[PDB]
């Protein structure tokens, strides 16, 4: 639900809420996979950022891809494979 | 003892002096990997300068994690100073500061000095919770004014739809509680421009039009508010799109009173006002302003007292020490303030004879009350 002035119904909310949770941080985390599997670390094979330059680019008000997002659950997840973006330079 | 003053050359040229051993040939910089119980500087700079994270693998840090008074130093002195982010020393996160603050806030250190990744990393849970005892420092206030809209439009949205449950809704109260008063001196700034402001023919006189006549020219060009001063001009106010405006301040921010000091401001407002209303005739200037008063249900949402005999006759209420600094605050004489409060107070006695002054406080609220049950009081001066 994007707006309260169209028909909305709060049954059909929470399965909203869940759906988009399971799916959505996968293809956001499939993304940084071929940082460290495919080895493209910006558009060019060298360079590191693009790890370190997508931890306040995954924070978007924009597409809201923020606020379903676990603290520690997805965060997590995240920040190992920043971690071994960071041992591409290592 | 010029201790302080020793120390200070020793640690800076110990810092100096170990990236002096960095520009310099190394076999014994081993001596620096290894070799600590007291005194810092072996990886207060000896690693920061780069990624702590590509360095959890290195002699320096991660070695220095179990030496005490080393392990302590370097997580405290990366933790004073991040803040502001809308400044030329820092600017915003985005690249390489960002992700080492991450490590240093969940921590055995601690936060309320430093929020970055509470606005913006992806948590939402654990950002915006801490983020709570952060936006008590915005109250009433920026930092700057494009800072706080960014920490409250970020909080704001993201709070807009709740996926940290669903239930957890306070986390957008005081949020929009203070994207007020950026928005507040937006709208006024432009609009003094035009302007709109009147000014009384009574009370032109005095150093009282003084508390009025500052805040007008503040506010010609963009500035965080004040709400006491607004309390304290009242009876030198004029015109009828604004004079019934702080009866607004007594209600909402009548929480950020103290709930004793708010009892003689109503003192104050209402013994300029009797005397005011002395050059009315009718008492109809007292009759929509009281008005306004019963039909927001003032007495009854805070404890308020209405105009009565009683709350200017007496000058016990008079407090000298609290005068001196709610006009001490502005470039105005003490003593010429207090001196003209104190002459309001006997010449409400000097006409309290033949019932003069009295009976124009009695028939105001008497005769609003033809349809309203709010009649005069004076046993505790609230119905």
């Amino acid at each position: 639900d994007l707006t309260s002035s169209n028909f909305a119904d709060s049954a059909d909310y929470e399965i909203l809420y869940e759906i988009r949770a399971l799916y959505t941080p996968f293809l956001l985390m499939e993304l940084h996979k071929k940082l460290v599997e495919a080895a493209k670390l910006l558009k060019i094979p060298k360079f590191i950022s693009e790890a370190l330059a997508f931890t306040s680019l995954v924070a978007n008000e924009n597409d809201k891809i923020y606020l379903l997002f676990q603290s520690s659950g997805k965060l997590k997840e995240y920040l190992d494979l920043v971690a071994r973006t960071a041992t591409l330079s290592n | 003892n010029f201790i302080n003053i020793n120390n200070l050359y020793d640690d800076n040229h110990l810092d100096w002096n170990h990236v002096l051993c960095k520009v310099n040939l190394k076999e014994q910089c081993i001596q620096i990997a290894e070799f600590y119980k007291d005194l810092s500087g072996l990886v207060q700079t000896l690693q920061t300068l780069d990624q702590n994270d590509s360095t959890t693998v290195s002699l320096y840090e991660t070695f220095f994690n179990e030496f005490p008074k080393e392990f302590s130093f370097t997580l405290f002195e990366y933790l004073i100073k991040h803040k502001k982010l809308n400044d030329l020393i820092f600017r915003f996160p985005q690249q390489h500061d960002v992700l080492i603050q991450f490590f240093q806030e969940s921590a055995p250190k601690y936060g309320h000095v430093a929020w970055i990744q509470q606005i913006l990393d992806g948590s939402y849970a654990d950002a915006m919770n801490t983020l709570k005892n952060i936006t008590v420092d915005d109250s009433k206030k920026g930092e700057s004014l494009s800072e706080c809209e960014l920490h409250l439009n970020v909080a704001k949205l993201s709070s807009l739809l709740v996926e940290k449950d669903n239930l957890d809704i306070n986390t957008l109260r005081k949020i929009q509680y203070n994207l007020d008063t950026i928005d507040a001196e937006k709208n006024i700034s432009n609009k003094l421009k035009k302007g709109e402001v009147q000014i009384c023919k009574r009370f032109k006189n005095g150093s009282i039009r003084e508390v009025f006549n500052i805040l007008v020219e503040e506010l010609k060009s963009t500035t965080v508010v004040n709400l006491s001063d607004l309390v304290e001009l009242y009876s030198m106010l004029d015109d009828e799109e604004s004079l019934f405006i702080p009866l607004r301040l007594l209600s909402v921010d009548g929480n950020l009173l103290n709930f004793e000091v708010k009892k003689f401001l109503n003192a104050l407002v209402w013994r300029r006002i009797v005397l005011l209303n002395a050059s009315n005739e009718g008492d109809k200037l007292l009759q929509h302003i009281v008005k306004r008063v019963f039909d927001e249900e003032l007495p009854k949402n805070n404890d308020f007292p209405l105009p009565s005999v009683d709350l200017l006759c007496d000058k016990s209420l008079l407090t000298p020490e609290y005068i001196s600094e709610t006009y001490g605050r502005f470039p105005i004489d003490q003593n010429a303030i207090r001196e003209e409060i104190y002459e309001e107070i006997s010449q409400v006695e000097t006409l309290n004879s033949d019932n003069s002054l009295e009976i124009k406080l009695h028939s105001t609220i008497g005769s609003v009350a033809k349809e309203k049950n709010y009649t005069i009081n004076y046993e505790t001066n609230t119905v």
